[PDB]
RNA sequence: CGGUGAAAUGCGCAGAUACCGGGAGGAACGCCGAUGGCGAAGGCAGCCACCUGGUCCACCCGUGACGCUGAGGCGCGAAAGCGUGGGGAGCAAACCGGAUUAGAUACCCGGGUAGUCCACGCCCUAAACGAUGCGCGCUAGGUCUCUGGGUCUCCUGGGGGCCGAAGCUAACGCGUUAAGCGCGCCGCCUGGGGAGUACGGCCGCAAGGCUGAAACUCAAAGGAAUUGACGGGGGCCCGCACAAGCGGUGGA
């Protein structure tokens, strides 16, 4: 239990593909859509999120991929 | 040694200087259990050393070992193609032991007619940094960082 | 001839060989070096030591073009990718950043039989 | 540079590789992604909108036995493969060249045509597998999971898994997702090899497919489980077995 992104957030719309400030938090240091293990999301939730992020990337708002910066 | 680690033999201290290193060396000189002849070849070689340098042979001795002690060596490993010559650092004891052996082995090479001298000279030369005692140290140390390209197949 | 203050150090390590090119802050290469340029033949180029060499020579040629600092980009999985970095790190160039940008297809060309 | 155990073929001073920017093209969609979902099967995953099938739950409103199965028929049917046309990045049968090896004529490396991709028409086979036909009723429970409903501690449907009562089984195993207890209906089996061969008939442009023998010959062919042995299988352990040494044999 490193940190669950379900808790660090109030309530939001999972079908909202424009809410970058939320969505941003379900991706990794790379653009990669986090695993349900780190998202804490339901089984149904994760599939919905999944599509919303895809929609939003295609819109230009979220990244397909990043580059890992050795921090 | 498959069950346990073998426990190093504790040697008897030398009969003139007390340094166990003296004895260790002596043993390596002798052959066929001829310990008396050995001591004589040692201690007479000290006399030549005490003669032709003036200082104390014990210490020329205890110095000629540091200058043959190899700081690391090459051992052997086989991976997935054949046998890449691997480098690896050399323990406390193995150094001391390799040294004594090498001193004697190459002391015995020298042209000098008599044993006591041959020891005395190599025990002097090497004590400074020359003579095939060191050149077989400066050899095993050479291949240590000449095949350091293969220094990632370590154990 | 030119004078290059800061720059880029790109490190592309194969399983077979590690190449390092150094460029200007616009990304145009200045001098480069590899494991074979170091003067190795086959299997031996793809080696944490060969790579430590490739990097060192790369920065050697480089600091002669006035090189002072570098941002580092590594592309690839492979031996001495890590060595190439540390070689750069302790070469005399101040290492501003490190990044990995190994290209991961988002599932495109069918690979060769042995993958 | 690439490439392998090592290496060459190949590519490179017509400037390659590595690096930045521009452009074209094809093919497949990383993360989510699951041991998950949907489908009658074959099969189906970037995103969007349109057209469209199956399906589950609640309400218990309408019909009033209208149901189940199904020879033949008809339609669907992975991959490869055929015909015409388009397309061709990557890959890659055959084929070309490098190595390996006693020899490779394969496994490894560098190339490369069909093909892989789209449309249209064929082909119709499979370890097309749960190797388990469909429908219905009956016979402890536990646990994990996808997905509905409720007076949502828990209760109640429909899927997907693991473990198990009774029972069944040659055993392995199955066990409310039955291989248990029963009824209905279809398909199929009847010793091994010969053989999915022959002949005949049907389909097919072809490649070939479906249907399918006997003579002969063997006395077994088989399934599961047991002990052992062996493995260029795994795990732990030991012997001067290797290693670390000292001294020899092999030469005279
Ligand atoms: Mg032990
Ligand atoms: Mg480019
Ligand atoms: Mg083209
Ligand atoms: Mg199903
Ligand atoms: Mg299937
Ligand atoms: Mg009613
Ligand atoms: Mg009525
Ligand atoms: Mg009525
Ligand atoms: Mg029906
Ligand atoms: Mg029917
Ligand atoms: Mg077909
Ligand atoms: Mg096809
Ligand atoms: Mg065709
Ligand atoms: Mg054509
Ligand atoms: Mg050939
Ligand atoms: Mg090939
Ligand atoms: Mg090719
Ligand atoms: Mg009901
Ligand atoms: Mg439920
Ligand atoms: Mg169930
Ligand atoms: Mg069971
Ligand atoms: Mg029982
Ligand atoms: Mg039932
Ligand atoms: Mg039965
Ligand atoms: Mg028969
Ligand atoms: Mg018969
Ligand atoms: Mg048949
Ligand atoms: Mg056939
Ligand atoms: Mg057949
Ligand atoms: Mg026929
Ligand atoms: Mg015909
Ligand atoms: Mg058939
Ligand atoms: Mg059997
Ligand atoms: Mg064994
Ligand atoms: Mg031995
Ligand atoms: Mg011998
Ligand atoms: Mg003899």
């Amino acid at each position: 239990r490193k940190a669950k992104v379900k808790a660090t957030l109030g309530e939001f719309d999972l079908r909202d593909y424009r809410n970058v400030e939320v969505l941003k938090r379900f991706l990794s240091e790379t653009g990669k859509i986090l695993p349900r293990r780190r998202t804490g999301l339901s089984a149904k939730e994760q599939r919905i999120l999944a599509k919303t992020i895809k929609r939003a990337r295609i819109l230009g708002l979220l990244p397909f991929t990043e580059k890992l910066v050795r921090k | 040694a498959r069950r346990r680690r073998a426990e190093v033999r504790q040697l008897q201290p030398d009969l003139v200087y007390g340094d166990v290193l003296v004895t260790a060396f002596i043993n390596k000189i002798m052959r066929d259990g001829k310990k008396n002849l050995a001591a004589r070849i040692f201690y007479d070689a000290c006399k030549i050393i005490q003669e032709k340098t003036g200082q104390e042979p014990l210490k020329v001795f205890k110095q000629a070992v540091e200058n043959v002690k190899p700081r690391m060596e090459v051992r052997s490993r086989r991976v997935g193609g054949a046998n890449y010559q691997v480098p690896m650092e050399v323990s406390p004891r193995r150094q001391q032991s390799l040294a004594l052996r090498w001193l004697v082995q190459a002391a015995n090479q020298r042209p000098e007619r008599r044993a006591a001298v041959r020891i005395a000279h190599e025990l002097m030369d090497a004590a400074e940094g020359k003579g095939g005692a060191v050149k077989k140290k400066e050899d095993v140390e050479r291949m240590a960082e000449a095949n350091r390209a293969y220094a990632h197949y370590r154990w | 001839k030119r004078q290059v203050a800061s720059g880029r150090a790109y490190i592309h390590a194969s399983y077979n060989n590690t190449i390092v090119t150094i460029t200007d802050p616009d990304g145009n290469p200045i001098t480069w070096s590899s494991g074979g340029v170091i003067g190795y033949k086959g299997s031996r180029k793809g080696t944490p030591y060969a790579a430590q060499l490739a990097a060192l020579d790369a920065a050697k040629k480089a600091m002669a073009y006035g090189m002072q600092s570098v941002d580092v980009i590594v592309r690839g999985t492979g031996a001495g990718r890590e060595q190439a970095i540390r070689a750069l790190q302790a070469s005399g160039l101040q290492v501003k950043s490190i990044v990995d940008d190994t290209p991961v297809p988002h599932n495109g060309c069918r690979p060769k039989k042995k993958f």
